[PDB]
């Protein structure tokens, strides 16, 4: 979980 | 009972805290006028898609358009931005975490080494073909021209150091292993925290930290997982951390700081 993400 | 913005404030002016954590994101940029990353305009799947590799690699322009906007010169830090130059001119500031990629930050003064562009920077540059590095300035004039940038060596697409949906993040976060359990006052300013892994950060601290919100919203993790020495001052950025200069006894030294700075920007 590193890695760039939204929420969604 | 519980803590208050004014007991949080009594502990810095006691210098209870020394060791401050600061997060912000896009709450702390719109009042320099900062354009919305949602709503453009000051070509949308879904508003996400200006930061994604496969539309990038579609049609880059509305990015590098978006750049130039946001590119160094255009515009200026804000209160926000100088009340945390403050903390770090007093040596309360650990360090400074921020979403932002406007560089507003480094423009208020802080040095780079107590600050974490956690989400990129418009300084380098990577080609997305042969991963060459290259600095930001070598590509400045390709998008102020509204070309855009391609290497020179293997004729792909050089991006901004601008950290997209589904990259890695940049090295320098990577201190937030260290920094949050040694902080010991954590505050978060105008974000949303809905990005990860940024917005998990809110739980490294540790549980006696306190926490303090400005934001016009109780968002994430501090809604739904309260601690008690958390702190909440709900509305405006700019008031709320304008009462908390106020409650500091910074008022004038802050007039004093945001009146030379911007002078020295001409
Ligand atoms: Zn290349």
């Amino acid at each position: 979980g590193g890695a760039k993400r939204h929420r969604k | 009972g519980k803590l208050s913005l004014q007991d949080v404030a009594e502990l810095i002016r006691a210098r209870a805290c020394q060791r401050v954590v600061v997060m912000v994101g896009a709450g702390i940029s719109t009042p320099s006028g900062i354009p919305d990353f949602r709503s453009p305009g000051s070509d949308l799947p879904y508003p996400e898609a200006i930061f994604e590799l496969p539309f990038f690699f579609h049609n880059p322009k509305p990015f590098f358009t978006l750049a130039k906007e946001l590119y160094p010169g255009n515009y200026k830090p804000n209160v926000t931005h100088y009340f945390l130059r403050l903390l770090h001119d007093k040596g309360l500031l650990l360090r400074l975490y921020t979403q932002n990629i406007d560089g507003l930050e480094r423009v208020s003064g802080i040095p780079a080494s107590k600050l974490v562009e956690a989400h990129g920077t418009f300084a380098s540059a990577t080609c997305t073909v042969c991963q060459r590095p290259f600095p930001g300035e070598d590509i400045r004039a390709d998008v102020m021209a509204d070309r855009v940038p391609r290497c020179p060596v293997c004729t792909g697409v050089v991006k901004p150091d601008i950290v997209f949906f589904g990259e890695p993040l940049p090295q320098r976060f990577l201190l937030h292993v260290v920094d949050f359990p040694m902080a010991d006052l954590l505050l978060i300013l105008g974000t949303s925290l809905e990005v990860e892994p940024f917005a998990s950060l809110t739980e490294a601290v540790r549980s006696s930290v306190p926490r303090l919100l400005i934001n016009r919203d109780l968002v994430g993790p501090l809604a739904w997982h309260p601690r008690s020495r958390d702190v909440a001052q709900l509305g405006d950025v700019v008031h709320g951390v304008e009462s908390l200069v106020e409650l500091l006894g910074w008022t004038e030294e802050m007039r004093d700081l945001v009146q030379r700075e911007t002078g020295k920007l001409d």
